[PDB]
DNA sequence: TCGGCTG
RNA sequence: GCCGA
DNA sequence: TTTTTTTTTTTT
């Protein structure tokens, strides 16, 4: 196909939709907009339905309202027949014709720029006193107490984002968040978490990057010799020696480092498919993966394990230690682990 | 000019007699516009009959659609109104846009097709055609004007069925007078001519013969050889064309010399075709590879045939039929009726072969019921003949026909003729 | 469409005349409309004839509901307007919107009875019915019709029946003196028929022969040839109508001042119809292809058939079945039951022909259980006759036509009958 | 791919002088490669040679070219390299670029012309074509064809047919000067041949023999067996081949020593073929499968054969069928048809073996009618000799060959014949 | 109340 | 539509 | 790729 036309076109043709949104990360170019074979919903204008994916091969317009799944070229015969003509000869046009796409291969990124250097309205878990509710919760939470000096209670946290990055909020109510700062290799935070409280916070519980080239992993700079493990939550890398956590819902197997000795650390869930999908790519990029199918233990993370099952961290350990798999080892226990 | 052409559907009744055969969905838009036709083309063909404002917009339109298309059809049939408009005006304004949409749908077609065609194979769409009808579509696009030319009225057209009578322009002569004597003109245009000889009776011989006769006659002839080799269908024809024994072209009495003069004293005369032979794996052949070849060889020698000799039909293979059946009737005649219509699409008298019943062989006379490989295509046939020298005729280098079926003709006025056959040379003589 | 039904019943008549019956007030809704139902109910009450807008507002004005309701009802009847629409439309619109309300309200019914059975016997209703009459209503809601005759009663229907006899109504004259003889009124409308016979035996000379009788008694002739071109069809007729041999056309034996001064003869008279002679790939019509052909033939110019003549129905495919997906038995059944829905449709005769087994043709017999492809083509057809050649017969110019199938009179009073044929001519001729 | 076609047009001569005819200046671009052309066409027209990349150089430093249009077109001359590829793939790939680059062209074209077309008549450009010529347009894109050799055209292939009927280039000898006299010069390239095993003759044998002739002629074999173990027919081959009798080697009276002595001895030869034995269960190989198994030995073991010998037509399989039989006329039709499409698509010679009936085997003279495969395998079969042992010719050691149908050679001039059968020695010899 | 989510 | 806040 | 009904056709 001819992707670089077909995201062109799309916009072109999509931009006058209502609530178009040109959605465009380093890997993927999306557009969120109202779907006008169904109009999504009247309250769910900014919950709009239509999506546009061409990051793939081929450019696929999907709306799960009406389940409208085509490829763009059926949405312009359908919609806009004379952006349709002119897409489908263009295509033609410079089919013959080499690609030249990658003449003008540039890199508009920076190096570290919004390097954090103090947090205002935040004060670190080991200086609060021993009877803070916060202090009581991490308790409940059994953190050891001699890692509490890598986290943050704040009140401010709509204030301090704005500090940091002005114009996130347009009310900065106060908020109390366990702020986590996630620093890079050096050891300098280049991003920080707004941790929920309590059950839960009332909204917006995301990690606020410095700047959009910052670092998603917790723990790099505390990283000693020996095998890396990853797991899910910062938190839970906490009880991990040379335990690193990714902070994002995207998973790029290059940002991390130590290719050699990093091990994935992922959630007991057999169920919960998407897990599934994330053990398998990872196998098929013959990676180090922990398998909790011998695993004593039947919560979710080993947080959880050490909450409500009681289970401490040197059992973690000789657990994560003697349960690392890699190859058609490793797809073994995914194939018989998974259901 | 889509609402004028609507406004006047609805609200005028000459105007949609006029023009309505020839609408259809695939010329307004992508938008509302071809949304009310169809509302208003499926009212038409429950009732009959064009419906109102009314109709449409509370009958019709209350139907399965979209919330935006739903508003767009409301807007423009509120939209839709009638306008003191000229009778001449509208209709030729309406011929001009319908062309000019059938063209740009032809053009979306045929890119949609290079696109296709340069894509590999095992994601070719199939069912859509190859690169090389691409022009006969865009020829399609250019007629297709309001003229209501639909079957051959007999009291209407008289003059031009007259035309075609005092012309002739459906017979392709015969070099022979007796077949022509017998065809009262030859083999027409449109039609499927079969041979019938048996097994080394005749039957390519035949069809050697009668391609180098419509070749001396400055014809195109397109030999396709299912059963023979590219080279010895062209031996048989040089033998024929050239006077000499076929045996003579083997044992090498025959010097360069003298092939190459007779071939150039036959280039130099301005009454000699092209025998273009081509030939395809036995069984592997269908009325699409035909027509593939027809094709190919327009776009490339600049050769268009007005003869087609196949050299035999019932080795071939069915287009339409997807799973061999060992049943022979139907396969024999599907391919029978698929190279027929080849021939009626193409204009070109299409000559082929059949296999006669066991029971024929070495007997004194055979009927139409002596046919092998179907009954089916003398059906679909038009003009059969066979061959049936049996021992006395080979001795006497003679070959009786029997005419077992004519549509140019009673087939009992000159059942029998005894055609002067000459094997050595692979050529026909009359008896005069 | 509320308003439409409504208004169309306070100013139409016929429409009210036809859906009145069938009309409860429960149908609409329970807002403006059930109040406009029931006002012009109850003015159809009171006095016996469709009441005016005045009559509705005085009505309104003397019989008051709520003002929140009245304001609503006054509104909703402002806008009921004369609107000439037409009648089948109207009527059908109106019986899909009866039928749709109906099955809501049914199915509303029954879901209130299962939740009044759902409630304890204690607090539960009285007036709804049982949960074992769920079933029949909904069956009360099924056959809700405007066909006020479900179908035709012996004894109810005594009248209407011997309109159908006294004037034939379907019968169509054969311009043949033995024809009519041996069918009694000639062939039927709505009715296929079928001359069988084996190779070159006079198949489309017979189909040929009737479309003329038919032409020369001011029929609309359709003639669908699958096998044979226009022109060839054409010069068949031509052969019969001008009366002029084929070999003296096919000679020039004929001056073109001859053939224009026959053809405005046939002109000037006024007992003449038209003719129109269709060509279709062999193997590539179907049923919905004569449909469109019909319907195009009836836009695209001011004729409609009387006579259908398909030269071969064979030669034809399964508009249901994919092309040779059954063997010979169903396609060719499937082929003849769509030609005789066809036919039952147009409400015309439709002649068609059929090829005989490779064993009868050269039989001096035919019998039915010749019938090549199917078997089931006797059984779907209305009238067969096979048309048997042979020697002797030819050496008289004479062919053996006889009755296989009849479903217009006794076959066995003139089982068989000799039918001179004039091939020359292709024509045919009665023996007196 | 234009820098490619662009650097072997100034760095060969078989490329250039090949491909030069079909190269136009529109068919590269509006830049660098449009000029590089127009330089290449001016230096070739005002020196009938191709240019040197010095010579492109001072081209182009001697001509009207603009700054930025004199970097490309520099530096794309610094880009031209002199890289030796392949031939064939070269002329495929850069008549793919032309016909894509030229239906592009055509496109434009067309739809310049539709544009332009749809503007006011007054303001339009002359120049511009019609629309009615825009089916020509497309014709002239897909005449486009760097080797235009579709099928052999008669009067345009003289010399080549002639060259081939010189060169003998399609027949292949038996070893046996009888079998070239009644074939004169053998069996051909692209066929097949069947011996008709009568009374107890042993299919295998004869093939068996031929199977060695063809081998002792430097002829690369491959017998396809199916009734017989690879080992069985390997010995039989060895019988015929080292003159040791095949119940001798059964017995163990020729040693290793003679054995491999022989063997040595043959293969220091250099006019010795090479044998490929392969087996397959009886009725588990069809043709394509064959065509799998030489697809895999040209692959893997570099054999390219010109004799493909298959044990017995009747035990194989009908490529697509799915009934199958042990003898069954059907079956062994399509067979024939199956193994002569693939001996016409491999440019090799087939051989296979066939049963008759029983009046063959109690008759020494064998009609093409007492077949027992008749009209299926005579009707596909370019040769077809009927092997007959008769109890005096047993005596005699001898077998009567009888030429049943000759496509290579008149079947009555040398029709029976006599031949040495050596059962023990699995041989045919001639007889004096 | 928001964003991101395969076919 | 499902998930997260 | 078998398997069964039915019909139709064809070959021996
Ligand atoms: N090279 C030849 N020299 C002389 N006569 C030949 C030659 N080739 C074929 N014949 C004659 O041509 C006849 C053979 O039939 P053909 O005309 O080749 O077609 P056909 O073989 O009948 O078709 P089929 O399907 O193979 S049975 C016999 O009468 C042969 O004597
Ligand atoms: N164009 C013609 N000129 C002269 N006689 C003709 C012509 N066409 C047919 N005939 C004669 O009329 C007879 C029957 O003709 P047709 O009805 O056309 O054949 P058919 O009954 O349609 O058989 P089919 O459908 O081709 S299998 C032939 O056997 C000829 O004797
Ligand atoms: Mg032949
Ligand atoms: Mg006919
Ligand atoms: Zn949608």
């Amino acid at each position: 196909s001819i992707p670089w036309i077909d995201n062109e076109f799309a916009y072109r043709a999509l931009a006058h939709l209502p609530k178009f949104t040109q959605v465009n990360n380093s890997s993927t170019f999306k557009l969120r907009f109202r779907c006008p074979v169904c109009g999504d919903s009247k309250t769910d204008q900014n919950k709009a339905r239509g999506w546009y994916y061409g990051d793939n091969n081929e450019g696929n317009i999907h709306c799960y309202n009406c389940n409208y799944h085509a490829p763009i070229g059926i949405y312009l015969k359908e919609f806009e027949p004379d952006l349709y003509r002119e897409y489908i000869f263009e295509i033609r046009k410079e089919k013959g014709k080499s690609r030249p796409i990658e003449k003008p291969k540039e890199l508009p990124k920076q190096p570290e720029k919004k390097i954090i250097k103090s947090l205002p309205s935040c004060v670190r878990l080991d200086k609060l006193a021993e009877d803070h509710p916060i202090i009581k919760y991490v308790k409940a939470r059994c953190i050891p107490k001699d890692k509490w000096k890598y986290l943050w209670f704040t009140t401010e946290w709509p204030k301090l984002v704005n500090s940091i990055a002005p114009g996130t909020y347009k009310k900065e109510i106060s908020e109390p968040r366990l702020v986590i700062p996630i620093y890079n290799a050096n050891g300098k935070a280049e991003s920080f978490q707004g941790r929920a409280l309590k059950k839960d916070a009332p909204q917006k519980y995301i990690t606020i990057e410095a700047y959009p080239e910052a670092t998603k992993i917790y723990g790099v700079e505390r990283v000693k010799d020996g095998d890396v493990y990853v797991l899910e939550g910062p938190i839970d890398s906490l009880f991990i020696e040379n335990g690193i956590a990714i902070t994002g819902g995207q998973l790029d197997l290059e940002v991390v480092p130590f290719k050699d000795r990093r091990v994935w650390v992922l959630d007991n869930e057999p169920r919960h498919p998407d897990t599934i999908k994330r053990m398998t790519k990872l196998v098929d990029a013959g990676e180090r993966v922990m398998f909790w199918d011998k695993s004593p233990w039947k919560s979710k993370d080993v947080n959880d394990m050490i909450r409500k099952e009681g289970a401490t961290p040197e059992q973690i350990m000789e657990y994560m230690k003697n349960n690392i798999a890699q190859g058609l080892m490793a797809k073994m226990r995914l194939s018989k682990y998974a259901k | 000019m889509v609402e004028i052409i609507l406004s006047h559907l609805i609200f005028d009744q000459a105007y949609f007699s006029k023009v309505w055969p020839y609408m259809d969905s695939e010329y307004f838009e992508s938008g509302p516009a071809k949304n009310t036709f169809k509302l208003i083309k499926s009212h038409v063909n429950e009732y009959h009959s064009v419906p109102s404002i009314n109709a449409l917009n509370v009958a019709l339109e209350n139907s399965s659609f979209t919330e935006t298309e739903y508003s767009g059809v409301k807007t423009l049939i509120s939209k839709l109104a009638d306008s003191p408009e000229d009778h001449s005006w509208l209709v030729k304004e309406t011929e001009k846009y319908v062309q000019q949409r059938a063209m740009f749908n032809a053009t979306s077609k045929i890119i949609e097709i290079q696109t296709n065609a340069e894509l590999p194979p095992e994601k070719r769409n199939k069912k859509m055609p190859d690169v090389g009808a691409i022009p006969d579509i865009m020829r399609q696009a250019l007629s297709i004007s309001f003229d209501s030319y639909v079957g051959h009225d007999w009291m209407d057209d008289y003059e031009a069925r007259w035309l075609s009578y005092m012309n002739k322009a459906r017979k392709v002569p015969f070099k022979l007078r007796i077949l022509n004597k017998i065809t009262k003109g030859g083999a027409e245009t449109g039609t499927l001519n079969v041979l019938m000889a048996g097994v080394n009776v005749g039957k390519s011989l035949g069809l050697c013969s009668l391609a180098a006769d419509y070749l001396q006659l400055g014809h195109n002839v397109l030999y396709i050889s299912m059963q023979m080799a590219e080279e010895v269908c062209a031996k048989r024809i040089d033998a024929n064309m050239l006077d000499v024994s076929l045996d003579d072209i083997d044992d090498g009495h025959i010097s360069y010399a003298e092939y190459k003069g007779k071939m150039e004293k036959w280039r130099e005369k301005s009454t000699l075709g092209r025998l273009i032979v081509k030939q395809y794996p036995t069984g592997g052949a269908d009325a699409n590879t035909f027509r593939s070849l027809l094709n190919e060889l327009k776009l490339k020698k600049n050769f268009v045939p007005t003869i087609i000799i196949v050299d035999y039909l019932g080795i071939c293979k069915s287009c339409r039929i997807r799973v061999y059946s060992e049943n022979s009737y139907t396969t024999v005649k599907a391919i029978a009726e698929e190279l027929r219509a080849l021939a009626v699409e193409t204009e070109t008298v299409l000559w082929t072969a059949a296999q006669v019943g066991k029971q024929a062989w070495d007997s004194s006379d055979v009927n139409m019921s002596d046919i092998a490989e179907s009954a089916g295509l003398p059906a679909t046939a038009d003009f059969m003949l066979a061959v049936i020298e049996t021992e006395e005729l080979a001795a006497a280098e003679q070959q009786l026909i029997k005419q077992i079926k004519s549509r140019y003709g009673d087939k009992n006025k000159w059942n029998k003729f005894l055609m002067g056959v000459q094997k050595g040379n692979q050529k026909w003589v009359e008896i005069e």
